[PDB]
């Protein structure tokens, strides 16, 4: 019983570590698209900076 | 894992081949009328500067 | 991103639900088995009169 | 004992089968729908958050 | 431009239809088999007799 | 659309009809077997004499 338990236990622990992994990639995707505006403010930020 | 009703690694594969493919649009446009800045969305001072 | 984290809690891993289809298939032909050898447990019984 | 009016080993026998049969049939869903979550009546969270 | 408007919601993207069309190949074959063996799974009971 | 009206109407649906077919062959085996096992129910009469 304790055995069954704990089994139980970690198969639903596996469950919400695999929505960790996915939350985790919802907000690396979000920062990716935010990485790429700042690379582009960044360069016409160089650009507006020529007299 | 063995999912069948959702493809994640097809949703990237797509992903991916659609930057590529706007990429080529882009460069087409460009060879085609033979102006980098037009459809000012790219450069946007470039084409009011010229 | 969602349709992956929609997909690890929804569909279904068929690597397990496939094998725990072929265990309850095992369990049903061992029921039905040892059910009816259970049936003619009381047999025995009408032996002896 | 070697009573004949009622059969205990037979009635435990079908409790069993009766438990593998729904072990099947729940099987049996989850791979003809190919969601694990269907019958909210397994992780009735889970299917809220699906 | 509105040849490209209506591109952008009439006509459908071939990578997304392929494998929806597969999904659906994999998902008619498992079911197929699946209710194979589910009208199987009645036979157990023609086994005591 | 006419034929596939036609079709909702007329052609048969072979997962349900292949699923009656074999419900109705569990029926008829479980029924002559069950029919067998009846007819030996008056054999018991023909013991004591």
């Amino acid at each position: 019983n304790r055995f069954t338990a704990n089994v139980r236990g970690l198969t639903q622990a596996a469950r919400n570590a695999n929505d960790g992994i996915s939350l985790a990639q919802t907000t690396e995707g979000a920062a990716s698209e935010v990485n790429t505006h700042l690379q582009r403010i960044r360069e016409l930020t160089v650009q507006a900076s020529n007299g | 894992a063995a999912v069948i009703n959702t493809n994640y690694l097809s949703l990237v594969a797509q992903n991916n081949l659609n930057k590529s493919q706007s990429s080529l649009g882009t460069a087409i446009e460009r060879l085609s009328s033979g102006l980098r800045i037009n459809s000012a969305k790219d450069d946007a001072a470039g084409m009011a500067i010229a | 991103n969602l349709s992956s984290a929609r997909s690890r809690i929804q569909d279904a891993d068929y690597a397990t639900e496939v094998s725990n289809m072929s265990k309850a298939q095992i369990l049903q032909q061992a029921g039905t088995s040892v059910l009816a050898q259970a049936n003619q447990v009381p047999q025995t019984v009408l032996s002896l009169l």
